[PDB]
RNA sequence: UUCUUCUAA
RNA sequence: GAGGGCGCUUACCACUUUGUGAUUCAUGACUGGGGUGAAGUCGUAACAAGGUAACCGUAGGGGAACCUGCGGUUGGAUCA
RNA sequence: GGCGUAAAGCGCACGCAGGCGGUUUGUUAAGUCAGAUGUGAAAUCCCCGGGCUCAACCUGGGAACUGCAUCUGAUACUGGCAAGCUUGAGUCUCGUAGAGGGGGGUAGAAUUCCAGGUGUAGCGGUGAAAUGCGUAGAGAUCUGGAGGAAUACCGGUGGCGAAGGCGGCCCCCUGGACGAAGACUGACGCUCAGGUGCGAAAGCGUGGGGAGCAAACAGGAUUAGAUACCCUGGUAGUCCACGCCGUAAACGAUGUCGACUUGGAGGUUGUGCCCUUGAGGCGUGGCUUCCGGAGCUAACGCGUUAAGUCGACCGCCUGGGGA
RNA sequence: UUAGCUAGUAGGUGGGGUAACGGCUCACCUAGGCGACGAUCCCUAGCUGGUCUGAGAGGAUGACCAGCCACACUGGAACU
RNA sequence: GGGAGAAGGCACGCUGAUAUGUAGGUGAGGUCCCUCGCGGAUGGAGCUGAAAUCAGUCGAAGAUACCAGCUGGCUGCAACUGUUUAUUAAAAACACAGCACUGUGCAAACACGAAAGUGGACGUAUACGGUGUGACGCCUGCCCGGUGCCGGAAGGUUAAU
């Protein structure tokens, strides 16, 4: 999983107030990173059961924790996918 | 029966048949006697049912109870039938 | 979840009567204000005691008569998913005008018959019997 | 252990 | 002189024809079940622990109800 | 109008369109309301009249024609527009419990099989038997070995997962929940047709594996018959890898997310305080079991985890057979 | 148990045409147009004031009277 | 995937215009760079040249000759491409991918060889030999009495000795 200093740092990238944390922005790199950290446990495991309906739950939890974001601020909604890569 | 769903779909009520259907909504109609014969009716019941089967206006081929007590009847004649089932 | 602040404060009244309780407290709203300043002139309530600083609390004042309560009957007509606009000649008798019926209008909140004598219709809320 | 059936008022 | 007439041809198009589909009705040797019997034949599965508790799925078997395997349900009885 | 059992809540979960929306301030005036114009033909109907000797009928006037258009307002609500707030919702921080998940090992009993020692005449099974297995030495007994499958006791009206479900131990990867003090975010929410995924067992497809068990099948009984129940066998199957199927009394026969409403006895899991004065008391959470008040219910029952009181949205029902 | 439909189609420009505007027609561009708020396709049907029932809500209904529409042996076409 | 060139139907010459050669192709002389070359850009003369539209125009007929598929419906059998009775029989016969059984541990099984030896195979059980069946789909029931095969070693029988 995602360590805490990892976790720290991404707070630290697009700390508002270097303690915010109700950053969205920093919320959605979370579990951005948190399961490219696990890209390489589910496809390595497509059989895991009910890990996978986690890699599920984080197929809709990482999904929808963007779907507010996906309508946060057409001026910082496009910054923002822009240096997180993501393809909309 | 949310108003949504009634929206999206309204109140079907039930569309009800004739149970005399050969008549098409008719008071009366014209028809040519085909058999006429005896019918023994359904178990409470034990009798000798006299009965005629009808060739009617429309070509359908119905039968029609005949009341009364004693008839004239012969086959290819011309009757009249009113509706109404035998029990 | 929350769908509705006003149904839930009608039905706080309603299970609040047979409980036989004397205090009925809730977060207060604007609207929620202005419906309690009605039922304690119609004489529904006895007392409404809005606090609150951060997050107003409207507590009220149950009003028993001969041991069992008043409120006998309370409703809610203009639902959050089907609204109710009546005018001011379609507006109704609750109990044959015995009850109360709550209607909002362009001048605030009042009565029906109020409204009638405003000769103006409008939002019907719920009605009080 | 085994052991079925009772027409139509 | 132009124009008009008539005919000429062109354009459009009715009638009509060709093929191929589609749809619907009627009909069809034969065949599939269904429902119904005031008396038949065969067995007696279910209703009680119905005399192997019952039933869902699914699979197999078998004149016929059915039987059996796996899993589930109680909408099943029993209790020095 | 209804969906616990009388027909009826999808097997669950996800989620778009969709419908629905906390709080507070302005703005807007869309909806909404009010007023006013236009029109809404006549007839008809209604009301008040009149006329035919009345009546039917004829006919005068009125109302009505429930609308729509336009104009003038109105500002409470619902929208539209902006700004806020933090209770909803969501992060951050430490921990907590767990058959939550995959992956790989690893144990120990049992059973089977193989081989051997000992030993002898039965063994096995049933209600009785018999088929069967036995002197070609079984059974039994000990020793050695092999293999597959499941993981006694713990263990629990326990635990976890949305369910389907999950049970030796260890390791690797991984999920979810809860609590505690906080910090933050600013309504970020709910439900969701169509769609998407998961989804018992049996079954299907290739491969594998195969101890036990076991449809079919075979024998033996059994009986009037016995394609059954019982016995002795025994194959698919059960196990694994990867795919298909997508049904179960997939049941709590109760769809999901809110809010309110008498209790008692528990279980489990946190977390404060009081001296823990022992396995104690006072708290405060999460989850779950039984009872049961009001209430509801056709009754049965449910009964703060509602089948009570209300909210939002979806699915469904409409005599029985046919089906 | 009707889900895709459309090529003058949809739009433009230009020309033509009609009392009139406009693919009305033509040329040339453009690839648009429509549809799950039911297009498309099939079945049935003249429409409304009204009529009948119903406490109302509604339901059914369009003979007679009206208002409109369509048709005139059938299929066609213009003429005036 | 196909069936399907399904079937069925329309156009077809010549002349002119579009455009006295068009779309296009090729590409000089020029011009500049140039590490200056068996250069690079630019540049377009030139030649070459489709296809289409429009309008004419000839015949009875314009893919005019030569050249160059008859199509459709049902059913048998074999899935198919293949192979064969040289010289009366080309198929339903054979082969076939596929399926199943069986054998075989390598100095393999097996075959040719008096033998030596060789093939198998410079392969090693996902291998090889043999037999049967012949794609694919759905499947594949019962009987070991008989005949074979396999397994057993108690007893009977029994060779040379």
């Amino acid at each position: 999983s995602l360590s805490t200093e990892a976790t720290a740092k991404i707070v630290s990238e697009f700390g508002r107030d270097a303690n915010d944390t109700g950053s969205t922005e920093v919320q959605v790199a979370l579990l951005t990173a948190q399961i490219n950290h696990l890209q390489g446990h589910f496809a390595e495991h497509k059989k895991d059961h009910h890990s996978r309906r986690g890699l599920l739950r984080m197929v809709s939890q990482r999904r929808k924790l963007l779907d507010y974001l996906k309508r946060k601020d057409v001026a910082r909604y496009t910054q923002l996918i822009e240096r997180l890569g993501l393809r909309r | 029966a949310t108003v949504n769903q009634l929206v999206r779909k309204p109140r079907a009520r039930k569309v009800a048949k004739s149970n005399v259907p050969a008549l098409e909504a008719c008071p009366q109609k014209r028809g040519v006697c085909t058999r006429v014969y005896t019918t023994t009716p359904k178990k409470p019941n034990s009798a000798l049912r006299k009965v005629c089967r009808v060739r009617l206006t429309n070509g359908f081929e119905v039968t029609s109870y005949i009341g009364g007590e004693g008839h004239n009847l012969q086959e290819h004649s011309v009757i009249l039938i009113r509706g109404g089932r035998v029990k | 979840s929350m769908q509705d602040p006003i149904a839930d404060m009608l039905t706080r009244i309603r299970n609040g009567q047979a409980a036989n309780k004397a205090a009925v407290t809730m977060p207060s709203s604007k609207l929620k204000v202005a419906i309690a300043n009605v039922l304690k002139e119609e004489g529904f309530i006895e007392d409404f005691k809005v606090e609150g600083d951060t997050k107003p609390e409207l507590e009220l004042t149950l009003k028993y008569f001969q041991g069992k309560a008043v409120v006998e009957s309370i409703q809610r007509v203009s639902r959050p998913g089907l609204r109710i606009y009546k005018r001011k000649d379609e507006l109704p008798k609750v109990m044959a005008g015995l009850g109360i019926a709550v209607v909002s209008t362009s001048k605030g909140v009042m009565t029906d018959r109020a409204a009638r004598q405003a000769g103006l219709g409008g939002e019907i809320i719920c009605y009080v019997a």
